[PDB]
């Protein structure tokens, strides 16, 4: 055949290596697949090895092309990059992977060996000194320590400010000692642990460089990968604070997320896809995450063939076009080199890089597990494997890189590392009294900001009346719920606070009520009225900012991210909004594992606000309830604040108190839908200037009007929008004998204010808890049990008025809903 | 004092710490019985020695894994001068005389 | 430059089209990106157009190569396939996409037009006849109807048995009328809806073929993508029933999943990745899913740039190497052609295919939404777009495919379709009394099955005593919890029932207690002892089967799949097992939206069992509680059965009753960890042969021994493993005045049996509910409120003994745990 | 009966249904006033006609979108014979005489 035919085959052989060489790469330290390892023979023969072929524009022999291709793609590094859509990114990897690599210096090699000495000495101590540390063993994966070191060092070489780590339990205390740099006295203070879940901060100092970098580790539950979006939010909050990245003056993103994973969890957990989906979003990007999968090719007892449907545990990363590097855990030099390349890619393209470190799990999953019961072949191979430290020491002698004296020096150092940890451990034998009210000038300034439009801006004809009605409300009163929320956030911004608000369609609002961002009818340009309050009338900044975004169609990653954002900046006002509260159950792992329990478990505090649209309106069981009963079940003294305000102003004070109380505590708010446009659910200017947050509320006839509380014999305790309906029935039926009291703050129950209020009704003979929600839902399951115990002289005999107990939050029929609703109001007045 | 030297930690977890050189041999390492105890996984059990013979102060590597550096240059043994920087693991010490 | 240089460039130009041509393809019907659309000029010029180049082995001109490449990859179909690792699959797509395509016949074109007529007539009726149908409008996406039709038709052409559809709300009633084939009388029986969530079955008849195929649609919540694993489990259960696929005699997988999606939800929801991860697993594969994304390039008000971090909404499909086809919604012929190719790929390779149909959303997201408020550019373009039916009719006339008479015939047909739906709607003005006990021969047969090993099988030395101890237990008694579970499942198999058991490390058991599958120490071969009970002593099949698998590291997709599997086969015993009950919250959307509420909401029944390892042992807040209180909160009369058995035999009867009661109701079981190896938590042979399920239990001293119930003054009501501890304290402290009663069935509360039992204690002066769980957790929140109401003569004055209320399921310290536990036992006897 | 013909639905949602051909013209379509009302989106409002002139029965397409078929062959008009199959939309009818 022609030289033209042979050339064609070489161009295709070059493409075959770049695309699929990773499949032939020697990445498995155990060499378990005997059928893993000729592509060359496809019209090309031994005769063509010395024939020259054109290459990008030099002319090289086939053997020279093959040696470069084999070294680059078929040794201890499996490169996946031809799936990347950006040609610049493919060319960048191709250039650094296909160049002739200069081997590490003896100094660098000795430094890697000192980190393997430290990693293995730490593990030996752990297994020896304490019982039940098998589940946390990094044995067979110690190369992750010089690899993490190389990541952090490379970040310090770029002059970045911090590396924040998220990881599961395997090798955590090893990471704390050898990466984070925590002393042994702190690591093993009182060992029984909770130490496998706590956060930590330290300073990394470069060995050959001039820079330092902050290194921190975040707190996490046992729930594998749940921390992934939490880390991202935490890093973004830090980036915003340092004026770096998306919301900063530089494009450096100088706070780096380093996310560690297990191979079974990285493939099976959906939050991984959800977090990767945040990587390039304006409201969630962190300039790219460095991911490390400690791929020990097992999940407790489960083989990769039962854990994933793809060649690699990292194939989910192809979702966002991230480059993936599969690296042999027995080659610490290739592991460190890939780590540095990854940081350089993240710096050049502000996008995620995935490192798949192939290794093994030397022990069973936990103390009292013979892993050969379920995987005999794997553990017969592992039982003959020499340790990575001794193998690397053996390699350096073999290659003549280090002398026999130097090997003895390295062995002396190891014993000194072991003696170091054994010796040190042996020797180890308020609320702020601030006013939430604002002046009339503040309310006016926020209303005027809605009309202070940019030059030549065109407002949509349907959005213009909203802007004008807000200037009217600000000066005249009759302020609705949607305006009161912006009055609260805008006035915090004016006071210098960072306010971050986000969720699905949050910019406009699900119910077309917010309009926090307005779109230019002719150019699509955005305008944020509250961003004007970040500047004082004299032009100087307040220090405040309005960061408002539309989220992705996620709950788990979005709620996790917002929780992490509040941990990353305790001074920020962070609010996440559900489309409807009914969808927040998709983020249950975050509510359970982080928001409701993080403080008691880890001492980690969060001031995150969750806005959950709630209310029975006939819109179905997936558009009715934020599951009040579940949040109330999770609650414990000082856990969270749980509220359901009935008034725009009482919600204003609720938010303002939350952002100014100097306490870090999550706030759960059951927000309205149709009550947003209820003409009665409106507030006076005075309610914003001359009042505070009211945890309990009475009818305005008893506080402002001419209402006689002594004629009252039946008292209806309620929360939410049903008050207005009960009150309307009271007005039409002219009933003086009945009064309605609203519990605005559900948790903590306001015992004192509730008592004081009921004492103003001396002739009450029957008390009733009124709710829209079924008997097994709403506030009744908890209130029914706690109210007669907490206040026995006020709630012993407290009966229930509600929808009947159901297996769903509501009926599916809006006609049934209308019938059930009239029944409650008829019983309340029966 | 005249004849005696000083070591000041400028880079490391114990930055600001000072060690007086007033003996014929002054050991530097991770062994807790070291004259200059430099606590880090990068420093070997027995790392360096600061030797005083005659008038000149000398730094000597005594078989460490990560070596000893004088003004960013690796050494087996070196005569020290006022203002020289010695690197022992991640620690950077300033020599004063 | 040389012809060698020019050849090299052509080989690379060919690779550039196959790899990246999809980026230049005319896939957007709105043409919103003005910068979307020369690659040719890279050393190649106008002069080289007529130069011949070698191709796979013919010689073609550059213009001939370019025309094929442009037709195949740059017209109305964007093909993504070069990311597929299997070369056979890449070659298969390349051959069918790069061939010269024969245009449809006039008959086929007229048939597509009749389906657009039906789709548009249906939509016109919907918007006209009823108010508030804007949220469900398929307007701008009607091409999905001939596309779905082509999918189903192609499945019928392969002679398959059924197509099961899962989809969100958009165009559902249109799919029901024009795809599922339900009549208008059923579709609009009583319109107010719940009709957007119900299941349906119909028969599809081919228009040009000889075959019929069953078409069904599954029920789903408003939670987008939650139904994805449910569909997969449902299809797998159907496949297993038809003896097709993975657990069948043929490799046909003749039940096809057709999964529809929205573009924002497909990119943001983590369950999508989790379900794609099931696609090739032994225990979860369905032979490949056909996915359709109705890509209207908007998510309520959110733009794709805020919803995803990748070029396409379908990039998550690259995770499992699925081919992706981006297709212009304005080209119904290309839409139908891609649909048929997809079914052929799924048949050839038993793997998922993703179809990204690019379209638009003609209206706002709901009635009273001006979508130009948030997207003015998109809706200024949409407002000028002609409908797909009229555009296709205009195309066929233009191309001369149909005559003007034929166009009038098509317009006459449309009016007839509109009149058809307007006229039809106008004219529309028990438990089985079965014994759960087995004979001694059955118990012996199951014990003997553990030792009836295959010829030349080598058992692991640590697994051999387990096998022998089970033969001993079967003949001698002292049966532990792990054996009683297998006694229950094995005896159901012997009776002919299909038993499917799965979860993380379920084959062996998390606590090395199950050993349902045993591994050959020398060859890795698997042996399933209970699979021997599928055959009678005479060799004839029983009709029973043991399907036991290790799941992926998923909860959402695994629990969803098992729920769907129980809906797909009501006769199967389906059990999902959590590693620890604490991880089931990752599947909260499935528990809330399907398991606990599917029957009340949709009339859809499930008999799924959830095994949730539960118990306070000092192992942390993520290894202690399955959140009993949350399941009890969700419960309503006839919703679910909730149990926490304390005895191996009482658990045996619980499972046997569940599988033989002839009732489809989910079963939630709080299963043990350390109580599995408790020497006291053992049962007699007689408890399995001469007894039934006991919802309430007394101490064996009062039922078998010489216990005097009249000396009892204090009664301790409990559930779970704490009984044994209380009983041990009673034995050591020799206390006759105290008795312990166990509530084995938590829901439904057994009022009658509980009453009967307490009546046998006439001298009781103080009752106490004893639990390990904090005051706000366990059974107390519900029992504390319901027990004094349900039985006022028995539980009025019932006090609580437990751990204090906490924000987490437990303390993190095992020392605190040990102190708190001794405190409860000390209070119980205080 | 002699001279009169029969149509039997063999494929379609109303399989087993029978229509007697005893008139000069017998309309087949989706219009509810059709002599043979074949209810499906594939059948046009006015689809076909079964005509009896002299002794022979004829099927005639009267402007349907999906056409009329006789023994899998598209026709504008066709003489029918005992055992012939007529396709009107997704329906397959068997002609008996
Ligand atoms: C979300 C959720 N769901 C399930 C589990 C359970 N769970 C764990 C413990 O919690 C339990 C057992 C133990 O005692 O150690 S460890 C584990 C296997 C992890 O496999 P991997 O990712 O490959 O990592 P590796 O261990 O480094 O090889 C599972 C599946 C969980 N933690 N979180
Ligand atoms: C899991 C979860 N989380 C959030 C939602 C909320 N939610 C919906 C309603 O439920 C609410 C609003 C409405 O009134 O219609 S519709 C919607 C947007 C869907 O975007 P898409 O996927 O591109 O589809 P398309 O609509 O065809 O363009 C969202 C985000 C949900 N349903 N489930
Ligand atoms: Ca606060
Ligand atoms: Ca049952
Ligand atoms: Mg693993
Ligand atoms: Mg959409």
């Amino acid at each position: 055949d022609s030289i033209e035919d042979k050339n064609a085959r070489v161009i295709e052989l070059i493409a075959a290596y770049r695309n699929r060489g990773h499949l032939m790469a020697d990445i498995d330290p155990l060499r378990l697949d005997n059928t893993r390892f000729d592509v060359n023979s496809h019209g090309l023969t031994l005769w063509d090895l010395d024939r020259e072929f054109k290459v990008d524009v030099q002319r090289k022999k086939l053997r020279d092309i093959l040696s470069v291709l084999r070294d680059a793609y078929c040794r201890h590094v499996g490169v996946e990059y031809t799936h990347i859509l950006e040609p610049e990114q493919q060319r960048w990897i191709q250039e650094r992977v296909e160049t002739k690599h200069d081997k590490p210096t003896v100094a660098e090699q000795k430094y890697i060996l000192s980190k393997l000495n430290a990693a293995e000495a730490f593990e030996t101590f752990l297994q020896t000194k304490y019982v039940g540390q098998k589940r946390f063993s990094l044995e067979g994966a110690e190369t992750v320590i010089p690899m993490m070191d190389a990541v952090i060092d490379q970040c310090a070489e770029h002059g970045l400010d911090e590396v924040v780590i998220a990881m599961p339990h395997r090798g955590r205390l090893n990471v704390l000692a050898n990466i984070v740099g925590k002393p042994y006295s702190q690591i093993f203070s009182e060992f029984e642990d909770v130490k496998y879940h706590l956060g930590a901060t330290g300073t990394y100092i470069q060995m050959f460089g001039d820079n330092d970098i902050e290194v921190s580790l975040t707190a996490n539950p046992s729930h594998l990968e749940a921390v992934d979006p939490v880390l991202e939010g935490l890093v973004r909050a830090k980036q915003d604070l340092l004026d770096t990245g998306e919301e900063g003056s530089d494009n450096r993103f100088s706070v780096v997320p380093l996310m560690l994973h297990g191979d079974a969890a990285f493939a099976g957990q959906g939050v991984v896809a959800e977090t990767l989906n945040l990587a390039l979003l304006r409201g969630y990007r962190t300039g790219g995450t460095i991911h490390i999968v400690v791929n020990n090719q097992i999940g407790f007892t489960t083989a990769p063939t039962d854990s994933r449907s793809s060649e690699y545990c990292t194939d989910v990363a192809k979702m966002i076009g991230a480059p993936i590097f599969h690296v042999n855990g027995d080659d610490p030099e290739a592991c460190a080199w890939v780590a540095r390349l990854a940081v350089d890619f993240r710096q050049a393209f502000k996008k995620d890089v995935v490192i798949d470190m192939l290794c093994y799990r030397r022990r069973g999953h936990n103390e009292g597990d013979d892993p050969s019961m379920t995987q005999p072949y794997m553990y017969d191979v592992i039982d003959t494997k020499r340790g990575s430290r001794k193998a690397y020491t053996e390699a350096l002698i073999g290659r003549g890189d280090i002398s026999m004296k130097e090997a003895e020096d390295a062995l002396r150092d190891y014993q000194g590392q072991l003696e170091a940890v054994f010796n040190e451990v042996r020797e180890l034998e308020i609320p702020s009294k601030l006013a939430t009210a604002v002046d009339k000038a503040m309310l006016q300034r926020i209303g005027d900001a809605h009309l202070a439009l940019p030059e030549g801006f065109t407002v949509h004809p349907r959005v213009r009346p909203v802007l004008e009605k807000r200037r009217e409300m600000a000066y005249e009163g009759r302020i609705d719920w949607a305006f009161a929320e912006l009055l609260a956030l805008g006035s915090l911004i004016a006071e210098g606070k960072l306010v971050r608000l986000s969720g699905q369609d949050t910019q406009r609002g699900t119910f077309t009520q917010r309009h926090a961002v307005i779109v230019d009818r002719k150019t699509g340009e955005e305008f944020t009225p509250l961003q004007l309050l970040a500047t004082n009338p004299d032009g100087t900044p307040t220090g405040g900012k309005f960061l408002v975004y539309n989220s992705a169609l996620s709950e788990f990653a979005a709620v996790g991210f917002e929780y992490g954002y509040s941990v990353g900046n305790p001074d920020a006002m962070v609010l996440w909004e559900a489309q409807f509260g009914d969808f927040v159950n998709g983020a249950q792992s975050i509510i359970d594992e982080f928001i409701s329990s993080g403080e008691a478990k880890w001492g980690q505090l969060s001031d995150v606000v969750l806005l959950l649209p709630h209310g029975h309106e006939g819109q179905g069981p997936d558009h009715t309830s934020g599951r009040i009963e579940r949040f109330l079940q999770l609650w414990a003294e000082g856990s969270m604040t749980i509220a359901m305000p009935s008034t725009p102003a009482n919600y204003f004070h609720l938010l303002r108190r939350h952002g100014k109380d100097g306490i870090q505590r999550p706030l759960i708010v059951f927000t309205p839908k149709s009550m947003l446009r209820n003409k009665a659910a409106v507030s006076d200017i005075r309610d914003f200037t001359e009042s505070k947050f009211r945890s309990v509320l009475e009818e305005p006839m008893y506080t402002d009007g001419e209402g006689d509380r002594n004629k009252v014999t039946r008292l209806l305790l309620t929360s939410g929008k049903i008050y207005y309906e009960l009150a309307a029935r009271k007005a039409k039926e002219n009933r003086e004998d009945v009064a309605i009291v609203r519990i605005e703050q559900l948790a903590p129950l306001p015992r004192r204010r509730l008592a004081e209020t009921l004492d103003r009704y001396p002739n009450v003979k029957e008390k009733f808890w009124v709710q829209e929600e079924p008997a097994n839902q709403g506030a009744w399951p908890s209130f029914g049990l706690t109210l007669p115990e907490i206040l026995p002289d006020h709630f012993t005999g407290l009966k229930r008025i509600s929808r009947r107990a159901m297996s769903a939050p509501s009926s599916g029929s809006s006609k049934v809903h209308a019938v059930e609703q009239q029944e409650i109001l008829d019983t309340a007045f029966g | 004092p005249s004849g005696s030297a000083l070591l000041v930690v400028k880079r490391g977890p114990n930055a600001g710490s000072r060690f007086l050189l007033d003996q014929p041999t002054t050991s530097a390492g991770r062994h807790p019985d070291s004259d200059i105890f430099l606590d880090d996984v990068t420093v070997s059990r027995r790392h360096a020695e600061f030797r005083l013979e005659g008038g000149e102060f000398q730094v000597v590597d005594v078989g460490s894994l990560n070596g000893t550096y004088v003004n960013r240059e690796p050494v087996d043994s070196a005569v020290l001068a006022n203002g020289d920087e010695v690197q022992i693991g991640k620690f950077r010490l300033v020599f004063l005389t």
